């Protein structure tokens, strides 16, 4: 019971719906990073192998993965920060020497804490960047972490130092079981740091499958 | 410093004595002999399947039949909601966006994000595509509601305490406006199309005036960031839905609180309210997965439109008020009657 | 034709068959509810989720009818047209629940071992076009017993139960070899491969969740194998034994019961798939 | 801006099977419907043929049905039609008509430049009455078209369109939906009236609105133009 | 810098020196409209289906 031209519109209105069905099943196969840090820590150096928000699109071993820099988007970070839920995974980049003064691990730590511990990003898990590796040796090398840790008892090297900090960052979470939180130190010059981001976005990938069939 | 601050304390407080002066009884105990408007049912008329992610924002056009709607899949939809038809899809250049909006006659529509920059869609050209007219950009936070004022002047309210009154022709802002110290989330004109309120994150609600830009008055008296703003039909009232489960109703004239909407079973927030026709019926949409139709006189919840699988994000009453939508997190609208 | 089909089988098999039948009805039906009611958007190995309870209930929809065929002293009593209704949908359970079952252990299998194949990324027009492929070729497997009428009554004690009984042809017997053996070795293989790939993942399989999931992988193999071995062995029993095989008043009787456990298989398997997802 | 060139016209004996095509450049081409429209010399308008965006719905006037194919390549933005076993009545120039089908668009907005082709040798019927009326400059002029059928809709608007071809050149639309107004015209034309009766008033006339006005409906396929009432002085 | 709590000073001076009307005239206001206008809102009373667009 419909003339003419409510045909031709309801014909012109599933062409659009099979365009937009076709683009979000498209779309739907892109993974979505969402890249935070302190500012200062390295994103630049992390970014770097390939007015506000800057995406950065870039393709490894037949898959398409879309990094979001927040960066300059100097606000309340609560009121904007549920946009992002749904991402694949969330990468936290720390810069591992930034411990002289002005103590900048603290404020990762409470960066960390507040991010991790959210109820948007109960289940997505987080990767955790630590850079800056030789600058940071050398760092420790010349004067001993009890400058931001004074409840530190062990060696003055950088492999217990590191794990020291890799333990107690891992520990800053609290949901253990719901949550799974990686670490790698990145300042090798190769392309282990894309391997290691495609295999956690493989694990979590892996994790929302077992969902749908409801095997969990 | 330390004498500034004096007066400015001695000042504040002689405003707040004034306040309290010129108030005698609140509006419950003489309006209390009127009739409860009684239950309110609500029926989903049509339902609106074509987005993929969370809905953001939707405007209700001037004929009341045609709404756009926002969506973090990066596609602005023009519906018919007398048929459910799909008259536009617009491909936005930045997938996040957190506002929409519809010319009053119909030629534009408006889109912003996290992007700072409110693009402008050209609907009616003879090349028969959507393009974009204009992309402003200026602003150093993400935009929260952008309204038309008319066909050339558009109003948006940024993250950085900043609301703006641009100009479509030439591009750039005719007037700023700043007197906030927090993020401001919604805005709403008034009917006469010449002032306008706006709700920061501070706890605090500003009257503004487009002629010339300053701050006519300040409504304070939330506990949280206001989520949402709306004008009163008459232009001398509007109300404020905040995050701590509470709607108030403010009077421009009297300068002061009227009511509040609170309820103990509801401790999420309210992410939009819109009035109805008449402004007897004052709808919330919580994100307790449905809204709450107030009765805008007295206090009490007429009804429930609880039909959504997510929080609702988004609400609008057309301007005859023969219907009512809302869309939740959820890719679905619902056109209630 | 042997038509004393023996003792003990009314008074043994019409309870499981009622109780199976209860438990079914109600476990299939709050599963079609809550698929058709909840969990929207349709995605894949949900078809086949709720396309493996579809099959489920329409062998309950004849199960009843069936058990009375015995329950009355074993003596049938109704026209043939719809005893040969009443065996078509019964060989359409069979080897079509099978090939759901099949269907989703391979679906599994490329959701956790190949996660990043577009084969996972298919649409749900697809999958249901690739449903309505399999239904047709198992209907159109089955139509063979429904255009014919197989009743070796010769005896007041009309006889309906077609399970060849007798010798059998290649339609009849190697069909119901092949189904009950293909779809074992699928689900082994695909089964192992899952397990295999979930425990070399040490990060991820510390959280006792992939345990679960395992450990659901394991027992769905192993009570499809545990339901479906019996009536095999005992019609391989009767096969191997037709040169010095009687009536048999022990083998039948037995075979049956062991079918039985073919038709309970329906009944429990919601209990296991819908229950075990946490929606 | 906006173009319609076709091509493809000239003399061909009966029975011949010459292609007519039509490009188009300008404007979204796939996602327009697109038209043909005939005209015998000294005649009328009548359809001829109409194939829908993303070739999904294709239609034919009854005369040539059977006979007439349409195609249409989105990627080459080219209209195609192929025409078999022509007879002697086929003379005609045939135009390349556009049109967008939503809610609140306005179809048949432009008309293609048009091309002439020569052979040597239950519808709703729509009458217009008066052929030619003398008109002077500075008049209030009305146009009254009739239909057979009730144009009104349920949905409440009465679909039928106006069409002017001033002497020379391809027509344009003026009015569509009986009360709208088309793109780009002045204000001075403006047309209403009622089921199965609709006027187009014309106030203070002058120059440059001299030719023929065509009334057409869109409620049912096949579309059916009026005889057309002519204008000069 | 000090101008800061200069100008927030005068902006909300200039807002002090306002006029401000009894609570309970605007109260009563606001009632008189909203009675005067209930009639022509169909989502307060309810509209027959019979010319409701969305009676479908």
């Amino acid at each position: 019971t419909l003339s003419a031209e409510d045909k031709a519109a309801v014909e012109r209105s599933k062409m659009i719906d099979r365009n937009l069905r076709e683009d979000g099943e498209k779309a739907a196969r892109e993974v979505k990073l969402l890249l935070l840090g302190a500012g200062e820590s390295g994103k630049s150096t992390i970014v770097k192998q390939m007015t506000g928000i800057v995406e950065t699109h870039f393709t490894f071993k037949d898959l398409h993965f879309k990094m979001f820099d927040v960066g300059a988007q100097r606000s309340e970070r609560k009121k904007w920060i549920h946009c992002f839920e749904g991402v694949t995974a969330i990468i936290f980049c720390v810069a591992l020497s930034d411990y002289d003064l002005v103590n900048r691990m603290h404020e990762s730590m409470k960066l960390f804490d507040s991010i991790c511990n959210n109820k948007w990003f109960t289940d997505t898990s987080i990767i955790l960047f630590l850079n800056k590796k030789d600058l940071f040796e050398e760092k420790i090398k010349k004067s001993p972490l009890t400058i931001c840790y004074p409840e530190y008892a062990g060696s003055n090297t950088y492999e217990e130092a590191a794990a020291y900090i890799q333990c107690q960052f891992e520990d800053l979470n609290k949901r253990k079981d719901t949550k799974e939180i990686y670490t790698h130190f990145t300042c090798s010059t190769d392309t282990k740091n894309v391997q290691f981001v495609f295999d956690a976005v493989t694990d979590v990938i892996i994790k929302n499958n077992l969902k749908d069939c409801g095997l969990f | 410093l330390d004498q500034l601050r004096q007066e400015a304390e001695q000042l504040k407080n002689q405003i707040r004595d004034a306040r309290k002066a010129c108030a005698d009884a609140t509006l419950s105990q003489i309006t209390n002999n009127i009739d409860p408007v009684g239950r309110i049912q609500m029926r989903t008329r049509r339902t609106l399947r074509g987005h993929l992610a969370k809905i953001y924002a939707m405007h209700w056009g001037t004929d009341s039949r045609l709404l756009v709607s926002a969506s973090q899949d990066g596609k602005l939809i023009i519906w018919d909601s007398y048929t459910t038809n799909k008259v536009h899809a617009i491909p936005l250049r930045s997938s996040w966006v957190m506002t929409c909006a519809y010319a009053p006659s119909g030629n534009y529509v408006a889109c912003g994000g996290l992007d700072n920059i409110c693009s402008i869609y050209n609907l009616k050209t003879r090349e028969g595509n959507v393009r974009v007219s204009r992309e402003l950009a200026g602003h150093t936070g993400y935009l929260s509601c952008c309204r038309f004022l008319d066909d050339n002047q558009i109003v948006t309210s940024s993250g950085d305490t900043t609301c703006a009154l641009w100009d479509i022709e030439t591009g750039q802002q005719t007037t700023t406006f700043t007197g906030h110290t927090g993020d401001v989330m919604s805005l709403s004109l008034a009917p006469d199309t010449r002032l306008f309120v706006s709700g920061a994150c501070d706890a605090s609600a500003k009257l503004w005036d487009v002629r010339e830009g300053m701050c006519r008055q300040t409504f304070t008296g939330h506990e949280s960031d206001i989520n949402a703003i709306c004008f009163f039909p008459n232009g001398n009232a509007f109300a404020t839905g905040s995050d701590d489960a509470t709607c108030r109703l403010f009077d421009l004239r009297a300068d002061q609180e009227l009511m509040t909407y609170s309820h103990d079973n509801i401790i999420c927030g309210i992410t939009s309210v819109s009035f109805s026709k008449s402004g007897r019926l004052l709808l919330a949409g919580y994100d307790d997965f449905n809204c709450n139709v107030w009765d805008a006189l007295k206090a009490d919840r007429a009804g429930v439109l609880a039909g959504h699988d997510n929080r609702v994000s988004c609400l609008g009453v057309t301007d005859d008020g023969m219907a009512v939508a809302t869309g939740s997190w959820d890719s679905f609208l619902k056109i209630w009657n | 034709c042997c038509r004393i089909e023996g003792d003990t089988i009314s008074q043994v098999m019409p309870p499981l068959l009622i109780v199976a039948f209860v438990l079914g009805a109600l476990g299939n039906g709050v599963a079609l509810c809550g698929f058709c009611f909840h969990m929207k958007t349709w995605k894949p190995s949900t078809v086949y989720l709720f396309n493996l309870a579809v099959a489920d209930f329409l062998l309950m929809i004849c199960l009843p009818f069936r058990t009375d065929y015995y329950l009355r002293r074993r003596h049938w009593a109704f026209g043939d047209i719809p005893c040969r209704v009443g065996l078509f949908t019964l060989a359409m359970n069979r080897a079509g629940s099978i090939v759901f079952l099949t269907v989703v252990a391979a679906d599994r299998y490329f959701k956790v071992v190949h996660p990043h194949h577009a084969v996972n990324t298919i649409s749900t027009r697809v999958a249901a076009g690739i449903v309505c492929t399999l239904w047709a070729l198992v209907i159109l497997g089955t139509v063979y017993l429904l255009l014919e009428n197989h009743l070796c009554v010769q005896e007041t004690a009309v006889s309906c139960e077609s399970f060849i009984m007798e010798s059998a042809n290649g339609w009849h017997d190697i069909m119901f070899q092949l189904e009950f053996f293909m779809p074992l070795g699928i689900i082994l293989f695909c089964s192992f491969k899952i397990v295999w790939s979930l425990r070399r993942r040490q990060q991820l399989a510390r959280q006792a969740r992939m345990k679960k999931a395992t450990r659901f992988i394991m027992v769905v193999a192993i009570v499809f194998i545990t339901c479906y071995l019996p009536s095999v062995s005992a019609r391989l029993y009767f096969l191997w034994t037709v040169p010095s095989s009687a009536c048999d008043p022990s083998v039948h009787g037995a075979l049956h019961i062991t079918l039985s456990f073919t038709y309970m298989n329906s009944m429990l398997d919601p209990l296991v798939y819908y229950f075990s997802s946490p929606s | 801006d906006v173009q319609l060139v076709e091509s493809g016209g000239g003399l061909v004996q009966p029975g011949g099977s010459r292609k007519l095509s039509c490009s188009a450049s300008g404007f979204a081409f796939s996602s327009f419907g697109m038209h043909w429209v005939r005209q015998a010399p000294e005649k009328g308008l009548e359809w001829v043929a109409y194939i829908s965006s993303g070739s999904g719905t294709i239609y034919y006037a009854d005369t040539v049905k059977g006979r007439f194919t349409i195609s249409r390549d989105d990627p080459k933005n080219t209209l195609f039609l192929q025409m078999t076993s022509l007879r002697s009545e086929d003379t005609a120039m045939y135009y390349c008509v556009r049109s967008i089908y939503y809610y609140g668009s306005s179809p048949f907005d432009f008309w293609g430049q048009g091309t002439t082709l020569t052979v040597s040798s239950s519808d709703i019927v729509m009458t217009q009455a008066t052929s030619s009326v003398p008109v002077t400059p500075g008049e209030s002029v009305s146009i009254s078209c009739r239909s057979s059928k009730s144009l009104l809709h349920s949905n409440g608007n009465t679909y039928l369109y106006w069409f002017l071809q001033r002497p020379g050149q391809s027509p344009q639309l003026l009015i569509y939906r009986m009360s709208n107004l088309a793109s780009g015209v002045p204000d001075r034309f403006s047309g209403s009236g009622s089921g199965t009766a609709f006027t187009l008033t014309i106030s203070r006339l002058e120059a440059e609105d001299v030719g023929v006005y065509y009334c057409m409906q869109h409620l049912e396929y096949p579309l059916t133009f009026g005889a057309g009432t002519k204008l000069e002085l | 810098s000090i101008a800061q709590a200069r100008k927030l000073v005068e902006q909300l001076k200039m807002e002090a020196n306002i006029d401000r009307i009894k609570v309970s005239k605007a109260a009563a206001d606001l009632m008189a409209y909203c009675e005067a206008h209930a009639k022509e809102d169909p989502l307060l009373t309810p509209v027959p289906a019979s010319e409701n667009p969305f009676r479908e």
